[PDB]
Order: C-alpha cells, then structure tokens, then sequence
C-alpha cells in the first residue's frame, strides 16, 4: 500500500490460524503471536496478540 | 552446657553445641533423602508418565471421533467438533480430579447432538432447538446407548482418577518422609552420638551400633508405626490394577451405532417432533519395581545406623557421653497414617 | 412433652485437613431438657477418647483439625424420659487443597548438535489433593530450546 | 442561645433553654401518647380476646372428639385420650405462632391411632408397635383420610394464625409511634413554638395555627408516609375477615369415618400384619370499629395541633422569635413500612 499523508511503502499482513492450531498447541503460555516490520535501518517489534479458545 | 554432658572439662562452649545439633539435623536429612530418593523417583516419574499418556489418549480418542464424524456424518460438523471437543475436554477434567458428572456429560453430548441430526439428517429445513433438546430425552431417541456409555467411561475414568490420586500421596508421604522433625530430647541424643565426642577432645571415635540402635528405635518410635499402612498400601494399590483407552477409544463407533439406530425410525420420530414442536506393560512393571518397597518403613533405621559413620563391634567407641571399652544397653506421623488410611479405604471399596 | 421439630440441625461443612468446625446442635423443647448426644455414623462419639473432640455445656461439637476426625455423617440425637428425637445428619467431608511442588532440574538436549529440549517436571503433591480435592492450578510441564 | 433566637433581651440562659427542651420532648411524648391510646387499647383487647375464644374452640374440639372416642370406640381408650390431647395441644401451638407442621400433626396422630385399633379391634391378643406405625404408612391403611384432614386444617389454622399476627403487629406499630424521636431541629422548632415566648417574658401568648401546621408538616415528614401503607393494612385486614371452628368441630365426624374405613378391610389387613409384624359477630365489629381509625397517620398534625394551646384566630401569635399581629408563612419509620407492607402482601395473598 501507499499513504496519502506521505508517499512511503506501506505493508500489511494477514494471518489467518485456524481452531485446531490453538487446541492442538500445548506449549506453557497462551497461544500468542507477534509482528516483526524489517526496516533499511533496522527491526520491530509489536504487541503480543494472544489467540484463545473461549 | 544443655547437650553434651560434661564429666569434666570440655573443648566446646553453649555456641558450639547449637552448630553441632544444626550439622546432626542436616546430616539426618540428607541420610533420610539418601535412603527415600530411588523410591521417589520411581514414583515421580511414573505418575508424570501416567498423567501424560491419559491425556495422550483422551487426545487421539478425541480427534479419531472428529475425524468418524467429518467422514461419515459431514451435515452434522462443524457443531460435532464443537460438542465433541466440550465432551472430551470434560473427560479430561474429570481424569483430573475436578467435580465433573460423567452421566451429566453424556446427557449434555446426546442433547447436544440430537437437534443436528434432526435438522440437517432427517429434516433438511432452529429457535424450537430446546425443544428438540427435551425431545431427546423425553422420547428416549438414543434408546439404551446413553446408559450403555454412561458405566463404560464412569468405570473407567474413576479407577483412573483414584489411581492418579493414589500415585500423587504416595509422592508426598515419601517427601515428607525425610522432612521429618523429631523431638528435642531425639535431637540431643543424636547430637551425643555423632559430634559430643568432638568436645571432649577426641578424633576419630565413632558411635556404637547397640548405642545408633537404641537411639533410632527411641527417635523411629512413630515413624515405624507407618509400615503396616505403607504395606496395605502397596496391596491395594496391586489389587487394583489387576481399562480407560479401550472405552475411549470404542466411543465413537458406539456413538456411530447410536446415530444409526437413531436413523432407523426417523419416519414417524420426525412426525411426532413436528407435531410436538504398553500402558498395561507401565502399571505391571510400576507394581513389581513398588512391591520391593514394602519394608521401606521397617527397614529404615536398619539403614540409618548402617549408613552412618559406627562401631559395629561395641569396642572402643561413643555411647553418648564418655569413651567405653563395651556398650552395656508423632503429628507429622499421624498426617501421613491418616492420608494412607484414605487412600487405602478407597483403593479397597473400588475393587 | 417432647417435640419431634429440632430447634437447630446441624449443619454439613466443607473443611481442609487443619481447618476447625463447630457443628451447633439445639435439641427440641422439653420438660426436662434434652440431652443432645453425637453420632457419628449413627454411632456415638467419646469426648474423652481423643483431645481433637470435646462436648460443649451449650451441645456443640467442635473440631480442632480435621486429622483426628475425619469426614463423616454427623447426627445430633435428644434423648428424654418422654422418648428420643433424631436429627438431620450433616454430612462433614474433608477436601485438601492442590499445592505445587518445587521446580525440578533442568534435563540434558536430546539432540547433540543443533535444537534440543530441556524439562523441568511440577507434580502436584505438596500437598496431594484428597477426598475430591481442587487439582493443581496451571501447567505442570516446562520445556525450553537449547543451542549445545 | 442556640434555640430561642433572642431578638433582644431574654430571661433565660442555655441551661432553662436544656429544660424547656427536656419539657418539650415530654409534652410531645404525651401527646402522642393520647393520639394512640384509643386504637392501641381497641387492638389489644380484640388480639387478647380472639386469642381466648380461638383456645376455647380447641379445647371444645377437643373433648368433642374425646366424648366421641369414649361413645363409640371404648376399646381405643385411654390411649385415644393421650393422642388426642397431644394433636390438640400441638394444634394450640401452631395457632401461637411456634414453628409447627400441620402435615406432621395428622400423621403422628394416625400413628398412635392405628396399632390400639390393631391390638383392641382387629386383633384382640406391643414391642412390635413401630412396625404396626410403619405399617400405616407403607400399606396407606387409612386411604384419602389423612390428606383430607391436612388440608382441611392446614388452610384454617394458617388464616387463623395470620390474622393473630397481623393484629399483634398492628400493635407493634401504633405502640411504636408514640415513642418517635425527632431530629434536633425539630425539637429545637418545638422549643421555640412552645416555651421560647417565656424566654422573653410572655405569659400567656401562644404559637400561630399556620406556624403549628408548618412546624408539624417539618417534624411529622416521614410519620405520614405511613398513612398508604397503614389504610392497605386495614383494607387487607376486612378482606381477610370477609372457618377454624367448623374444621375442629368436623374433625370427629372424620376420624370416625376413617375408622370405619380401616375396620371394612380387617380381614386382609389383619393376616397381612401378622405375617409382617358470635365469633363472626367479633371480627365484624372489630373491623367496623378500625375501619374509623383509617385516616390514623393522616389526621395526627391536625390532631397534635388542635390538642395544643394554639392561636387558631392567627391573632397575636408566637411565630417562634416574636409576637405578631398577622403571622407571614425515618429509619424506624422504614421499619415500620418494611412490616406493614409484609403484612400486607401476606393478607394480599390468603384472600
Ligand atoms: C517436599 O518437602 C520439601 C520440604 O518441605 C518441600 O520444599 C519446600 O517447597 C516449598 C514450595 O511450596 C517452599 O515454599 C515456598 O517458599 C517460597 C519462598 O518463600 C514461596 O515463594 C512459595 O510461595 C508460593 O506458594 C505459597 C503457598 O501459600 C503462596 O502463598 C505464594 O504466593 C507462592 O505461590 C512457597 O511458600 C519451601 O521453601 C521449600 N522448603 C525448603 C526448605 O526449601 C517440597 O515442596 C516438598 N515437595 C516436593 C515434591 O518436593
Ligand atoms: C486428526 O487426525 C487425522 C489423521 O488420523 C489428521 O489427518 C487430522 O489433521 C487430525 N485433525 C485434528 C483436529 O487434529
Ligand atoms: C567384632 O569383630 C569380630 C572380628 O572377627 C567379628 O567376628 C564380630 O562379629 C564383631 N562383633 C559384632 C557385634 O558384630
Ligand atoms: C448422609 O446422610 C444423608 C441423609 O441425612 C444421606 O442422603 C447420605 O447418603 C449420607 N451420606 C453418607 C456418606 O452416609
Ligand atoms: C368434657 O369434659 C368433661 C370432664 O369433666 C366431661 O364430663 C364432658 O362429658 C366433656 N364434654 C361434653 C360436652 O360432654
Ligand atoms: C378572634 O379574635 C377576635 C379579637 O381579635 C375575637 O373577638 C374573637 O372572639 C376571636 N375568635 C376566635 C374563634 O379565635
Ligand atoms: C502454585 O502456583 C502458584 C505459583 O505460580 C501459587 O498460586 C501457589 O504457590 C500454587 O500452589
Ligand atoms: C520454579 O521456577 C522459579 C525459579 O526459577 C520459581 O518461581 C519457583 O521456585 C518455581 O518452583
């Protein structure tokens, strides 16, 4: 994508997952992802989202 | 001094005598770990394996009927994945000691599953849901299969539960074994015969064994007492394992029958609706390696003596105050009998 | 006169292995007054038999730990010249809490060269959960990568 | 001073100004007291005198039922005496309000009626009696005799009793309302409605007939609020009155019927347990004669006013601080509505 505030490289992206990868995982934490954006300067890091079978 | 009874002059003063009874706390603790550690490593790893491979099974038995209904009844997903996952997540609960109804889990799962059937087998064509729920149980559409499985997995699942119970309190009577404190007078007399020779000046003398065997039948008073609960035990523990994957893994065909049995009056059902609305290989080798414990508690002091430092000849050695040539001659407790006489009285009533 | 209504039953609790209960008795009206008499089991109880248990001036049954006493159906019984008068059983049972063990050590890398895996086991037996006990809250497993 | 607000010179200090309160406090105390004494005294007497004669119609029942044993069963006596003075007496009790069940009166008095039929009438020829009791229950000997009764004296004794209790109440409420405390600016309005004139030098002047109305209507906020509920009190009350005695009286008829419902299958129930073993008049006038005092806690400033020394001609008046020519213009409360509006829903839901 392109903004119309700046004319910069915009990227997103879409993960899906599915119910049987969260009941299937059984590590010790919540079943969480996070997002890394790689930059000309360096690396980021976002928020942990959890995904969780209710 | 309050410890080492002083004949005549000594080498120690109060502050002395204060590290001598920590080191003879330390040294008993370590000499009950040394002598509990192989029998609680047994049962540790043995109750991690059973836990695991229960909830290994309730796994596979879990996703195999997944994968029967996805196959066979594919109008009736994804609502089966939903209800069998509910089911099976409950069965799971229930292996682990939660306050779980076994019939209550299989009246939810029938009730769960019958409106499906209905709507997407029989009637291809919602709110009247809780209707169709009481339809179930009020027309008795599964005929016997619901009772059927009722006993096959309560059986089953409340031996397993007892049985990880039982591994667990055997983990922590033997825990607690070498966490034990004695009394102070048993702490005095420990203390005189492994370290008041120090005071008085001398080296290398070491206790005699009628002196050890004296003060560990005076200290072991309460702690022999546990035998005759342990060897119990043991015995119950052997008379109930002489199983919970077999039925858990026959569900789903039993439930296959069900939903064709079902099936095979939906003629007039759906008139009258309308118009009312190795493992065994783990337990044998655990049971045999276990019933070579069963003098573990008479056995103990026996082992306390031989495995400290001693005179075993009675010549030239400490009785707990002076050098001689010839030797001359409770509520932790009752925690661990009690917790034993639990599990016994249920490992008796199951079988 | 006896009357058949008990003033207070008791009533059935739920208590761990070191908690304490008081099970309150108050036996019906009566010329004399009732003399309240425990049963447990439908079989009496000794006061004197063990310190743990002792009858009050005010007919009350008081337990210190639930060790010395264990679970039961408790019954409060009136007995008159007139006749006796039984009342409604409490059903004392005693639950023990799940409590977690210590963090075991930490296990060699399967593999030698590359990805391997270290265990660290977390039973549930200090204390082990008894007569339908509350199981251990949480994980019992803990698994970490490790680069040899 | 802190109540009478001197306008200039006064001739009293705080400490006469404490006892003009104190005398004020009391004068309203009286008052009160004079305002309830009539409705206090008329529920009194009629709660004491319905109590009675409800006593006299279950003695009366009760030797009624005596005479007819004695007439036609003398084989059941003296036991039949002892049976029914207990079911007598308990049925005393209910009506007093203790906590006693109907249900359990009619089948105690079964119970002792059955084995003396059994051992005096059927079978002429004791240690086994519980089993002949357990008998009377298990075999339903005495048929639809025993429901018949409870609930023919369940619906009678539970009016009977709710009405003793809505006049106790009653009481209650108008015996609490003449011991009201009031808040300190209302016994401070008091004060200088009443006695601050005095303070000044007045002899004979007194308060203002519009000033007593907004002094009141300040004090009384919360006591008329009570009128709603008090008038839905008396209302429930008549359409409750609008029998106990009838039920007691037929009670005989009934027993006896029921033993002759027993004796007509003696010959298979004998081999088979061998093998086993005005006042109308009064509620009338009564609600008539409290219909009169609906308007209670309505009429009470009106009433404490006109029972006051008042300048109802507003003529040269104490206005509270001055003469004048012309004058210029709850929790117990709470307990009280709490009771009455249970009383209420109970009077609601019997009639
Ligand atoms: C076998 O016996 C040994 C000896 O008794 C025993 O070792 C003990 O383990 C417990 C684990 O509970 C240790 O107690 C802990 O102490 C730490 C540090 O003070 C606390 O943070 C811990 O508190 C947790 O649990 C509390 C329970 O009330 C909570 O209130 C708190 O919030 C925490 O969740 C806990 O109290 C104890 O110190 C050691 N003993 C020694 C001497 O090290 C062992 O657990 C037993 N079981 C097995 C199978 O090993
Ligand atoms: C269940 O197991 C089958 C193989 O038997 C596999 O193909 C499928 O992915 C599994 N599904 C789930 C939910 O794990
Ligand atoms: C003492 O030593 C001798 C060495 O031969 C041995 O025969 C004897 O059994 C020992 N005494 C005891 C009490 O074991
Ligand atoms: C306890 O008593 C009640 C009746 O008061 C009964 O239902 C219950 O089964 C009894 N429980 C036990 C364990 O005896
Ligand atoms: C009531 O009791 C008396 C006891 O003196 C008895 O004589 C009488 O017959 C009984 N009642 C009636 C109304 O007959
Ligand atoms: C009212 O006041 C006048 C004098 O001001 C007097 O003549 C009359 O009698 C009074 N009447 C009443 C009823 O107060
Ligand atoms: C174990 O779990 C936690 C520690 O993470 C505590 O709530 C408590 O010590 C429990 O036994
Ligand atoms: C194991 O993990 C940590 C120590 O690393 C503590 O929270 C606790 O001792 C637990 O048992």
């Amino acid at each position: 994508s392109l903004d119309e505030s700046s004319g910069l490289k915009v990227r997103e992206v879409f993960i899906n997952v599915t119910r049987q990868q969260v009941e299937d995982f059984h590590g010790p934490e919540d079943y969480w992802c996070q997002c890394v954006a790689w930059s000309h300067l360096g690396t980021s890091k976002s928020r942990k989202a959890s995904v969780r079978i209710a | 001094l309050q410890v080492c009874l002083p004949k005549g002059p000594t080498c120690c003063s109060r502050k002395m005598e204060e590290k001598y009874q920590l080191t003879a706390r330390l040294n008993m603790e370590q000499l009950l770990q040394s002598a509990s550690m192989e029998l609680k490593f047994l049962i540790i790893q043995n109750a991690a394996v059973f836990q695991e491979a229960f909830e290994i099974v309730v796994r596979h038995a879990k996703n195999y009927t997944n994968a029967m209904f996805k196959n066979n009844y594919p109008s009736l997903t994804p609502q089966a994945f939903e209800f069998v996952g509910e089911f099976f997540t409950d069965v799971s609960l229930y292996i682990l000691g939660s306050d779980i109804n076994v019939d209550d889990m299989v009246n939810e799962l029938f009730d769960s599953l019958f409106p499906v059937i209905y709507t997407q087998l029989m009637n291809p064509g919602l709110d009247i849901n809780e209707c169709l729920r009481g339809a179930r149980r009020d027309l008795k559409v599964f005929g016997n299969f619901p009772k059927l499985i009722m006993t096959q997995v309560s059986k089953s699942l409340q031996v397993t539960r007892i049985f990880l119970q039982a591994l667990n309190l055997g983990i922590e009577v033997i825990n607690t074994t070498d966490h034990l404190k004695f009394s102070k007078d048993c702490g005095r007399m420990l203390t005189r015969m492994w370290y008041c020779s120090y005071c008085q000046g001398l080296m290398m003398v070491k206790p005699c064994g009628g002196y050890c065997n004296v003060v560990m039948q005076g200290c072991m008073a309460g702690v022999v007492e546990i035998d005759k609960y342990w060897r119990e035990y043991i015995l119950s523990l052997e008379e109930l394992v002489n199983d919970m994957e077999n039925v858990l893994l026959g569900l789903f065909s039993t439930i296959h029958d069900s939903i064709q049995y079902v099936q095979k009056n939906a003629g007039k059902l759906t008139t009258t609706i309308g118009k009312l609305c190795t493992l065994s290989s783990r337990r044998r080798e655990l049971i045999q390696k276990l019933k070579s414990f069963i003098s573990f508690y008479s056995a103990l002091p026996g082992y306390i003596c031989s495995h400290s430092p001693v005179a075993e000849n009675d010549t030239l050695c400490w009785n707990g105050q002076e050098l001689v040539e010839r030797y001359s001659q409770e509520p932790v407790v009752s925690q661990i009998i009690d917790k034993l006489k639990h599990i016994n009285q249920l490992l008796r009533t199951m079988s | 006169y006896l009357r058949k209504n008990f003033e207070q039953d008791p009533q059935g609790r739920e208590v761990p292995i070191e908690g304490m209960i008081v099970l309150h008795c108050r036996p019906p009206e009566g010329v004399p007054a009732a003399e309240v008499e425990w049963l447990k089991n439908e079989e009496p109880i000794d006061s004197e038999q063990d310190e743990n248990i002792d009858t009050r001036a005010d007919h009350n049954l008081i337990i210190r730990q639930a060790r010395l006493s264990d679970s039961g159906n408790y019954t409060c019984m009136a007995a008159n010249i007139v006749a006796k008068r039984r009342s409604l059983s409490a059903t004392v049972v005693v639950y023990v809490n799940g409590g977690w063990s210590s963090w075991t050590e930490w296990s060699a890398c399967n593999v030698r060269c590359g990805r391997g895996w270290q265990k660290r086991s977390r039973t549930c037996t200090n204390p082990a959960p008894l007569n339908g006990g509350a199981f251990c809250e949480g994980m019992s497993v803990q698994k970490i990568t490790c680069t040899a």
